[PDB]
RNA sequence: UAAUUGCGAUAACGAACGAGACCUUAACCUACUAAAUAGUGGUGCUAGCAUUUGCUGGUUAUCCACUUCUUAGAGGGACUAUCGGUUUCAAGCCGAUGGAAGUUUGAGGCAAUAACAGGUCUGUGAUGCCCUUAGACGUUCUGGGCCGCACGCGCGCUACACUGACGGAGCCAGCGAGUCUAACCUUGGCCGAGAGGUCUUGGUAAUCUUGUGAAACUCCGUCGUGCUGGGGAUAGAGCAUUGUAAUUAUUGCUCUUCAACGAGGAAUUCCUAGUAAGCGCAAGUCAUCAGCUUGCGUUGAUUACGUCCCUGCCCUUUGUACACACC
């Protein structure tokens, strides 16, 4: 562990800038689930019997 | 022991005590009563005993999945 | 950059640049002649105590002094 | 003949205020010297904590405040005068604590 | 027609009282005067160091004469400073007290402050004595 | 220069699209029957007095 | 801004109604009189009270009000 | 002059001057009259003041500030900059400075130069905007003597400021050489640049 | 009263222990722009060498110069304090030091390959190259250049 | 025996005591002569009611004031309140209904409200920003 | 009008919730009641200078008197008050004068009909259902991580200097908090450059810490427009504290190292007077750690008393094949 990280030639600042960077880094959000949150997800509509003879 | 004492009382106006109400709607709701039926109950046993105002917001998930708040009131209630 | 230390040139110049102007000060005496600040305020201080110039008045960020007369 | 000292605190003001009324009262039929009692500053119990109880929405704090007001009267009394006192004297919210010293 | 310190200005008096401290000189200052920063939250020694110790004494001075009775502690508050911590905003970290207590026993070697009860130094009879008389030549010294 | 010293009377109203520009009642100190309208830019009372280079311009609402 | 509310308009035009001739045109006297004359709970609302009554006693006796 | 001496001293210089006359520190604040007229009613120096700092509630009302004097306005606009958004004994400071450098430049009262130096550099024809769909076209329109004397002064300030940011001479010797130059427009100073620009830019929109 | 009347022995920028020391700025500031010496010490030792403290470096010639230099090769001896100097306790010897101009790198670089053989976290880290202190670099430390 | 009288003045958080009594004339604060203030610019305005008065009217007064609380400013300007309150609290209390009125009057024609409090004070702060009416700043992405 | 706030017009007339009123606080009180847990004056003893009676002090009980300043119970006080001008001549608005106060007196607390698939199952022995339940997804012990770094974004702190930095000197607050069947705030003394350490002392608290002698700030000196004595980032060595444990620096102190930034593009935030801004202090989590937040005080401005141009929201009139309501 401690002499292989040491002696690891692909291990450094240097080798971290000399790649390059990702499009993952400067996206921004997947805001699906609020972008539909009206429409009902579990897909059990409520019927009129049970609202009647609850509520 | 014998530094504290106990004691008890009727509760003069027992029908205008919020908690007392409260009380007595758990008790009808774990009987069995309707909801509609008990609430309003309620709220004219606190309107005939004498208050100015009563309200009773029931709230929750009942028989449906969607949890809805019925709001009974009746009387005079100021807000703020 | 300035001279700071008087080579009897700059100080035969500011014996005879005492009556050329009126208003000094320090900032005064820097754009003037070529001093580097701290000789100019030694100047001052030499000037004051025998005064071809009289103070206005002295303060430790800013001395104002006019001519004798 | 005892010279003693009479500190009452409470949180709730005309109880305490009516409670300060009647120490006056009954030390003024039965004067000892005259005694008024003395007002301290009231004591402001400042608690601030957040309004949300998860750490969502618009950050909105509050200030919960007790207040804890505080007299004293010194009385100069015989043993049975200071038992009397400090027997029929007595409310629920008002702790009042009597010292020899 | 009646002198007294308060009656005499602060600067002019606490630089008349330094050099006449110095031209006595019997102050038995310590020997580290140079090195200190006269509190931790300073970075530069002072500057005029032939009579920056000097200067203390007549502000430790004037102070004990002001005031009922203080200590070290309060010394230190009074003569610390706002803190540079870097980055970090600045902060109030009391002065140095090796020399503030320095300070004091070389004035009471001298005998200008004693010891006085429920702790802290006071002035004393023959300080306060001299105090009055430096406090006149400074009130008097108009030409 | 044909400098002329004016004389409010009375304030018109302030237009302008951001609301700042306020139409005024100036008469011109030499005359009392002469009077016109006039835009300022800064805030105005009754009798100050204010000065033009240009006195035959007669504006309107500012859009 | 100063504008007055139901609540001191309609006390001030009842009580300037039915006690017209006890009332007087200064506020000290008229809030003291407001004092006396009713049961109100609140010494802001009774200075209040007592000014829209005094104004309005102003205009009373410069002329008829619509009200 | 009958002078009273006390157990107190209270010395014999501010005795006489500030017993006979209610001045500046030393100066008089009579014999100052406004060069110009239009400016007249806010430029406000017929009641003197000792010194500028004064606890005086201003901008409560409408034009409070057009009756505060105008030396306090010359602090208050003296004090901008994060640096010093604080600091106006230490402004009063450099005011009185200024008013000496003034002094020592010309033996006239500094006062009467403050005066003539919002006179010279009151901006006498501004331009507004208009909304004008297309290049947003801006229309020429004239100033009312407050805001007249509100951007006199802050063009003063600001020309001192801009001049004094980094360099050997001082805010005092900065503001003192743009308040004569404003006094006497010589086409140097910044304020009356300003103006110049102000009256070009608005006689070409109008 | 301070006016120095001086000709010809003022000189411009001198040396001064392998550094080019500016010879027209106060001597604190010139032992200041000498490497490995900063500001306190650089007065401590003007004021203990009993060096005018006055005055630019023109004069401040050459004996009171080699008594600055040899105080500063060997402060301990003439009751500079040990907790005055740059290092102690050091590695291997325990006596106090103070480095100078070349030496500071030297010894600095020499103390890093220390912890780096004997295979310290901070060796690794100081030979990546990132931050050796306990520092975020989730943020900070971008365009290191 | 010793006609004396004692009056405050107050700023935003300074209180200055004021005791006067008819003696030889002084006039002093803290102990200390009053031409010995240290903001050495306000000096004048320490003057400010000696010099609006004028000297003969000081000239039989001792003032003596004890100032607690608050900025040097605030001590400043609690000491100019509390020395012309105690002028004209000692000429109502002593002397004529003219003289405190003329003074009434030129401290009033001169004032900087010269005799009253400013009733101006510091607003509490409120939750959400570091001042009384600014905000933090928001972002909106 | 801040307001469905109120005048008026009027098939409407009277009301109710919300606003307002209410409460809490900051302003004023020579008015009552007071006070050795707050101050003042005077009488004793005593110190000094001048002595020419005074000034500055001390003095836990040497005594008396007082409540202006401190505290707060009961109260009062302001209600746009009076006048002038405008207005439908009304609602109201502008100015002057008076007054402590003429911004809803400043600022909050509470805050209607209701909704939102807003957030929290990680606050709860509040919780339905599911999953798991002994090689446990329960609990407990050790170590590591949450802090890891090519980079993008958001809130802040220090700065770019002389309207400043550096060294002495002057001295100025308020909000609070602080230990019993344990180790809190710590005065004073002593050692030490410092951080800190040892002997004690006081305080269960208007009593002591503490007048929290704070910073900004004022004066006097040094610096002299230079990446500079700005800036103190990175970085090496040592000295201490907290805790069983500091290594991946806890933090503090000393020396040395002396980076970028010379005022910030497109954009955009906050703000109308004790306000912005500068400047610090206390509390919270705390054994330690504040560049954070909540409160407080110090210094304390520019500009406006408007408008719908922009951006959001509201109402009305319109249009609708929408009503799960433009997702
Ligand atoms: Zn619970």
């Amino acid at each position: 562990g401690n002499e292989g990280a040491i002696r690891d030639k692909t291990a450094g600042r240097r080798n971290n800038r000399s790649k390059d960077v990702t499009d993952s880094a400067t996206t921004k959000k997947s805001n699906t689930r609020r972008a539909t949150d009206r429409h009902s997800r579990t897909g059990k509509t409520d019927t009129k019997k049970k609202v009647n003879q609850g509520w | 022991p014998g530094t504290i004492v106990l004691y008890a009382e009727r509760v003069q106006d027992r029908g205008l005590s919020a908690v007392a109400q409260a009380e007595s709607m758990k008790f009808k709701l774990l009987n069995g009563l309707a909801i509609r039926r008990a609430a309003y109950g309620v709220v004219r046993y606190v309107m005939e005993s004498g208050a100015k105002g009563c309200e009773v917001v029931v709230s929750g998930k009942l028989r449906a999945a969607r949890a809805k708040a019925m709001k009974f009131a009746d009387g005079f209630l100021i807000h703020s | 950059q300035h001279a700071v230390i008087l080579d009897q040139e700059k100080y035969d110049r500011i014996l005879k640049e005492v009556p050329t102007y009126r208003y000094v000060s320090v900032s005064v005496l820097v754009d003037r002649l070529k001093i580097g600040g701290s000789l100019a305020r030694i100047a001052l201080r030499h000037l004051e105590k025998e005064g071809i110039i009289k103070p206005i008045s002295k303060h430790s960020k800013q001395a104002i002094y006019t001519r004798a007369t | 003949i005892i010279k003693i000292r009479i500190t009452l605190t409470s949180t709730k003001v005309k109880q305490l205020e009516n409670v300060s009324s009647n120490i006056v009262k009954n030390a003024e039929q039965h004067n000892l010297v005259k005694k008024g009692p003395v007002r301290l500053p009231t004591k402001v119990l400042k608690i601030s904590t957040r309004k949300t109880p998860n750490g969502e929405g618009s950050k909105t704090w509050e200030t919960y405040e007790m207040r804890i007001h505080k007299r004293y009267i010194d009385l100069e009394a015989p043993v049975q005068i200071v038992k009397r006192i400090t027997q029929i004297t007595i409310e629920p919210g008002v702790d009042v604590e009597v010292v020899v010293a | 027609p009646g002198v007294s310190v308060r009656d005499v200005a602060a600067q002019d008096f606490i630089n008349a009282y330094a050099s006449f401290l110095q031209r006595q000189g019997k102050l038995e200052v310590p020997g580290y005067v140079d090195i200190v920063k006269t509190s931790s939250g300073n970075e530069m020694p002072p500057q005029d160091a032939e009579g920056w110790f000097y200067k203390r004494a007549a502000s430790v001075a004037r102070h004990i004469y002001m005031r009922k009775q203080v200590g070290v502690g309060k010394l230190n508050k009074l003569y610390g400073g706002a803190k540079s911590r870097g980055v970090r905003p600045y902060k109030h970290i009391d002065a140095s007290g090796s020399i503030n207590r320095k300070v004091l026993q070389a004035l009471e070697k001298i005998g200008i402050v004693e010891i006085s009860p429920k702790g802290g130094r006071r002035i004393s009879e023959n300080g306060q004595r001299d105090l009055d008389r430096i406090a006149a030549q400074t009130l008097e010294e108009d030409e | 220069t044909p400098v002329t010293l004016a004389k409010v009377i009375k304030v018109l109203g302030r237009t302008g699209s951001r609301g700042g520009v306020t139409q005024v009642r100036v008469e011109f100190l030499e005359d009392t029957s002469r009077t016109i309208v006039r835009n300022v830019k800064g805030p105005v009372r009754e009798n100050d007095i204010l000065v033009l280079m240009e006195s035959e311009r007669e504006a309107r609402r500012l859009r | 801004g100063r504008v007055r509310t139901k609540t001191v308009k309609r006390a001030s035009k009842a009580l300037i109604e039915r006690y017209y001739p006890k009332l007087t045109l200064d506020f000290q006297t008229n809030k003291r009189l407001c004092d006396e004359i009713a049961t109100i709970q609140s010494k802001r609302l009774r200075n209040k009270i007592a000014g829209y009554t005094t104004h309005l006693m102003k205009r009373i006796q410069k002329g008829p009000v619509r009200g | 002059f009958t002078p009273v001496v006390l157990a107190t001293p209270i010395p014999e210089e501010v005795q006489q001057a500030q017993t006979e006359i209610k001045l500046f520190n030393k100066w008089s604040f009579e014999e100052v009259e406004v060069k110009d007229a239009s400016l007249v009613d806010y430029v406000q120096v017929r009641q003197p003041i000792f010194v500028a700092h004064t606890a005086g509630r201003y901008a409560n009302k409408r034009f409070r500030k057009a009756q505060c004097p105008i030396i306090e306005r010359l602090t208050n606009s003296l004090m901008m900059n994060g640096r010093n958004n604080g600091k106006k004994l230490k402004a009063v400071r450099i005011i009185k400075h200024t008013l000496d450098i003034i002094n020592v430049l010309t033996d006239q009262n500094p006062i009467q130069v403050v005066v003539d130096a919002i006179t010279n550099t009151g901006p006498r024809e501004d331009t507004t905007r208009v909304g004008g769909g297309g290049a947003a076209r801006r229309q020429a329109v004239d100033v009312s003597p407050l805001r007249r004397v509100n951007q006199a002064i802050a063009l003063l300030t600001i020309g001192a400021r801009e001049a004094a940011f980094r360099n050997i001479k001082t805010i005092a010797e900065t503001l003192a050489e743009e308040l004569i130059n404003a006094a006497k427009g010589s086409s140097t100073s910044y304020a009356i640049k300003k103006k110049d620009e102000l009256e070009r830019v608005a006689k070409s929109n109008r | 009263s301070l006016v120095v009347q001086e000709q010809g022995s003022f000189q411009h920028i001198l040396r001064l222990l392998n550094t080019n020391v500016d010879g027209n700025i106060k001597i604190v500031y010139a032992l200041t722009t000498i490497k490995g010496v900063g500001r306190r010490y650089s007065n401590l030792v003007c004021k203990k060498a009993d060096v005018d403290l006055h005055k630019r470096a023109g004069e401040l010639t050459q004996e009171e110069l080699e008594r600055i230099v040899q105080i500063m090769q060997n402060p301990t001896h003439y009751k500079i304090p040990a907790w005055f100097l740059n290092r102690q306790n050091d590695i291997t010897d325990g006596k106090d030091y103070h480095t100078l101009a070349n030496n500071v790198e030297s010894k600095l670089r020499d103390d890093l390959e220390r912890l780096k053989k004997i295979r310290a976290h901070r060796g690794i880290r100081h030979f990546w190259g990132l931050r050796v202190r306990g520092q975020h670099t989730k943020t900070t430390g971008r365009r290191r250049a | 025996a010793v006609p004396s009288v004692q009056t405050f003045g107050k700023k935003k958080s300074a209180t200055a005591v004021a005791h006067v009594k008819a003696g030889k004339g002084l006039i002093k604060v803290n102990g200390s002569p009053i031409t010995l203030v240290e903001p050495e610019i306000l000096r004048f305005k320490v003057y400010e009611p000696l010099l609006l008065v004028g000297l003969d009217k000081f000239s039989n007064i001792d003032i003596r004031v004890r100032v607690t609380g608050g900025g040097h400013v605030s001590q400043v300007y609690a000491i100019r309140q509390a020395i012309a309150k105690g002028l004209v609290a000692y000429h109502q209390k002593y002397v004529d209904e003219q003289s405190k009125n003329e003074l009434k009057k030129a401290f009033t024609s001169y004032d900087r409200t010269l005799l009253i409090a400013d009733s101006r004070r510091p607003e509490p702060k409120k939750f959400g920003g570091k001042g009384a009416r600014s905000r933090f700043q928001k972002s909106y992405r």
